[PDB]
RNA sequence: CUUUAAAUCCUUUAACGAGGAUCCAUUGGAGGGCAAGUCUGGUGCCAGCAGCCGCGGUAAUUCCAGCUCCAAUAGCGUAUAUUAAAGUUGCUGCAGUUAAAAAGCUCGUAGUUGGAUCUUCUCGGCCGAAGCGUUUACUUUGAAAAAA
């Protein structure tokens, strides 16, 4: 069973947090993947993007560990990416899945043209960067699919995007930097100020402030 | 930085024309010495007369003997070395017979561990090497 | 998680079969 | 936010920095949300109300969080006009 | 100089990536559901939908009260409605981009023969069509890729000369009965 | 030397907006700069600004509400026909739901939407989103 | 029959024509890139494969074959030229400290770029006409502009 070790985890297991977007609203760090299991565990799907052997030269020889890149997310606007290096492939993949769970960010979706129906593309042109890898996401007409390389295509599909134009510059062969740049571009979708977000912020009580009295007696 | 003025079209166009000559592919395609040095003369295939059979040793990491043929082209009288691809296919080529040779697949560059060989034998004595290899046809008696 | 290909890769991470095992491990 | 029908479709509306009107990212862990206790006019006690100021981590990292919070409090009447 | 004409147009496009599992799986699934001969039929319908979508995007980039936009968009919408791909009420250029290759593969003569109770299976439907057992309104149609219109849906009979509709016994039945 | 004072004004506004400044000083002012700032203000991007009248060339102090992602100039001022406006919108604007291209047309200095509304092309000054 | 100067070919009507419906689908490939076997036999750094990385030195997933599979399919492979990929010619849109790269330095003509600033008239056909009486660029319109 799950025993939380953090205040936020105890609040989550107490059924006092109504949604994961409420945790995102205050940008609180998530350090227990069980929170993501609690909130989106019924819809999350993970995918091992890559396994690569990394070698450290030693006196005896070459010590080889394995680095696992795993992209997780539900196809409704939550995606995360996790990289874990470990001695064995199985535990590397387990840790990568856990890390991808911990890094799940909300994805903002928008409309290329008319605003009929549900959002389908990125709200605006966004860009992610990771060590010479440049990944640009451009809104695309409804029904055009994701025009991207297979790795950013996986990351974008897992994030709930179904129409997107993509551009990549740099050493995109390095799947790790390509995936991290795509994840950064996705994460920037909610950090881009748009004229519909000009409405003044109406602040709400923090999860900790609202429920401190709950643990004041406890 | 590059000039961006509404009246700079001449400068941009002339600079692009000058800087295109620094592109290896463009210079090879347009300066017109590769074509004159090309034994095929721009042709995709060529025909020649097998002068002798040679064995070209493979490169440093690979140990083998590639059975090639010295072929004298008819169109320009140039001597080239053409690779006979499959195993036992050199037994179908003889001395002094017509042979149709194509490129090796890298637009005039050596392919694989064979050094200095950029042509492969496609047909021998009007019957293809593939037909002889698979028994679909036999060399004329 | 499939362990057979993981062990085959862990025996030799850069052997003759490294590419196929790594590709099979991806998906 | 709204589509053609007018229904709000976004997952959530993010917080904006009180000092720069910039969106605070959901993974910006340096950002703060300070509550300043409102005090009754004549006694000087904490009457249960408070003013909330959200400050992004970029402003904190450059040292202007203090000046920004002081300016916000001054504009709210929390800090006397000096 | 010749009186002949040379305007000939390729009806499909091969995919950029030859061997990708997702694309191969989807194309084989489409072939399976709709009983198509090969992948080129899927590529042909995809090319048709792609040209339609390109036209729709072009028209959508113009002004709402543009005579060219209005005329061409009305023509395109009426054409898509007439073949039954679009709903009668979804007559805007934005609903064009929301269509899929399913909407076009559903209108083939193979699919309509199979879904009108004329054939046991979709492959049975193709074999029926290719053997002149099916007629539309009055013409004996023989090409399974026939995209039937909406007013042409209600008239898909079983021919008037086919053994199933015209009553003349076929070669096999005649030969078998003549020895009995 | 200093050419295209509109470029300098827009660059200063962009740098101040990135730095989170609430006011930005622009010098020298001009008719084009003031018209561009008014186009910005009508869309709620910059808010009020004040023209300090020196007896040589004005300065402008612009209040900066934080609403500007990027303000930029296009140099040279390419001629933009009505049919060529969509390509410029695709190239420069981050989305089709917001962002503006500013044009000097015979009817004045105006956003691309207004110029399309008045059926007039012009020369592209810049953009802001 | 029909077609058409005669023909042919389609189309149409007959007769015969399918169970291994023998009325027998091929071309490439199976380590990765990239789809599909570290199954079996042979060869043993040979013969060969391999566009690239690489495989082959006596358990070869890579050669030669058997079987099996998979890619397209009446089509498929190969050579070459060319286009996209190439934001590896970069106007959009590349770079120049150390990866290839800024002239040794300054002057200077052509070139390129250039600060603020300026709100009908000889009267006239249901009361009876100004429609540049200082110029270009630009923008918008109109005319004129082969078909394919």
């Amino acid at each position: 069973e799950w025993m939380p070790v953090t205040k936020l985890g105890r609040l989550v297991k107490d059924m006092k947090i109504k949604s994961l977007e409420e945790i995102y609203l205050f940008s609180l760090p998530i350090k227990e993947s069980e929170i993501i299991d609690f909130f989106l565990g019924a819809s999350l799907k993970d995918e091992v993007l890559k396994i690569m052997p990394v070698q450290k030269q030693t006196r005896a020889g070459q010590r080889t560990r394995f680095k696992a890149f795993v992209a997780i997310g539900d196809y409704n606007g939550h995606v995360g990416l996790g990289v874990k290096c470990s001695k064995e492939v199985a535990t590397a993949i387990r840790g990568a899945i856990i890390l991808a769970k911990l890094s799940i960010v909300p994805v903002r979706r928008g409309y290329w043209g008319n605003k009929i129906g549900k959002p389908h593309t990125v709200p605006c042109k966004v860009t992610g960067r990771c060590g010479s890898v440049l990944v640009r996401l451009i809104p695309a007409p409804r029904g055009t699919g994701i025009v991207s390389a297979p790795v950013p295509k996986k990351l974008l599909m897992m994030a709930g995007i179904d129409d997107c134009y993509t551009s990549a510059r740099g050493c995109t062969a390095t799947l790790g930097n390509f995936a991290k740049a795509t994840f950064d571009a996705i994460s920037k979708t909610y950090s881009y100020l748009t004229p519909d977000l000009w409405k003044e912020t109406v602040f709400t009580k923090s999860p900790y402030q609202e429920f401190t009295d709950h643990l004041v007696k406890t | 930085g590059k000039c961006r003025g509404l009246r700079t079209a001449r400068k941009l166009r002339s600079h692009r024309r000058d800087q295109k000559w620094h592109d290896k592919q463009y210079k090879k395609a347009h300066l017109g010495t590769a074509l004159k040095a090309n034994p095929f003369g721009g042709a995709s295939h060529a025909k020649g007369i097998v002068l002798e059979k040679v064995g070209v040793e493979a490169k440093q990491p690979n140990s083998a003997i590639r059975k090639c043929v010295r072929v004298q082209l008819i169109k320009n009288g140039k001597k080239i070395t053409a690779f006979v691809p499959n195993d036992g296919c050199l037994n179908f080529i003889e001395e002094n017979d017509e042979v149709l040779v194509a490129g090796f697949g890298r637009k005039g560059h050596a392919v694989g561990d064979i050094p200095g060989v950029r042509f492969k034998v496609v047909k021998v004595a009007n019957v293809s090497l593939l037909a002889l290899y698979k028994g679909k046809k036999e060399r004329p008696r | 998680f499939p362990y057979e290909v993981s062990d085959a890769l862990q025996d030799d991470p850069k052997g003759k079969y490294s590419k196929k095992l790594l590709n099979k491990l991806v998906g | 936010m709204q589509n053609d029908a007018g229904e709000f479709v976004d997952l959530y509306v993010p917080r904006k920095c009180s000092a720069s009107n910039r969106i605070i990212g959901a993974k910006d862990h340096a950002s703060i949300q300070m509550n300043v206790a409102e005090v009754d006019k004549v006694t000087g006690r904490f009457n249960g109300q408070f003013k909330t100021y959200a400050i992004c981590g970029a402003i904190r990292r450059m040292g202007e969080s203090d000046d920004s919070i002081l300016r916000l409090a001054k504009a709210d009447g929390i800090v006397s006009k000096n | 100089p010749v009186a002949r004409s040379w305007v000939c147009r390729k009806t499909y496009v091969t995919p950029r990536r030859p061997f990708e599992k997702s694309r191969l799986d989807q194309e084989l699934k489409l072939i399976g559901e709709y009983g198509l001969r090969n992948k080129r039929e899927v590529w042909r319908v995809k090319f048709t939908l792609a040209k339609i979508r390109k036209a729709a995007r072009e028209l959508l980039t113009l002004d709402e009260k543009d005579p060219r936009r209005l005329f061409e968009g009305n023509a395109l919408l009426r054409r898509l409605v007439r073949i039954g791909v679009l709903d009668e009420g979804k007559m805007k250029l934005d609903y064009i981009l929301g269509l899929k290759i399913e909407d076009f593969l559903e209108r083939r003569l193979q699919t309509q023969v199979f879904k009108l109770g004329l054939a046991k299976s979709i492959h049975h439907a193709r074999v029926l069509i290719r053997q002149r057992h099916i007629r539309v309104r009055k013409q004996v149609v023989n090409i399974p890729s026939f995209i039937v219109r909406l007013d042409s849906q209600k008239h898909i009979d079983f021919s008037l000369r086919s053994p199933y509709g015209g009553g003349r016994p076929g070669r096999v039945k005649r030969k078998n009965a003549k020895k009995g | 030397v200093r050419m295209n004072v509109l470029a300098d004004a827009l660059k200063s506004i962009n740098n101040a907006e990135k730095r989170g400044k609430r006011q930005v000083l622009i010098r020298p002012c001009s008719k084009v700069i003031v018209r561009f700032l008014t186009v910005m203000m009508k869309h709620g991007y910059i808010g009020e600004f004040e023209i300090i009248d020196d007896h040589r060339a004005g300065k402008i102090v612009v209040n900066l509400t934080g609403r500007l992602n990027k303000c930029g100039v296009i140099s040279p001022r390419f001629d933009v026909q009505l049919k060529d406006l969509e390509k410029w919108q695709n190239n420069l604007l981050p989305s089709r739901q917001f962002g503006f291209i500013v044009l000097t047309t015979s009817a004045g200095i105006m956003d691309h939407e207004e110029a399309r509304r008045k059926h007039t092309g012009g020369k592209i000054l810049g953009f802001f989103f």
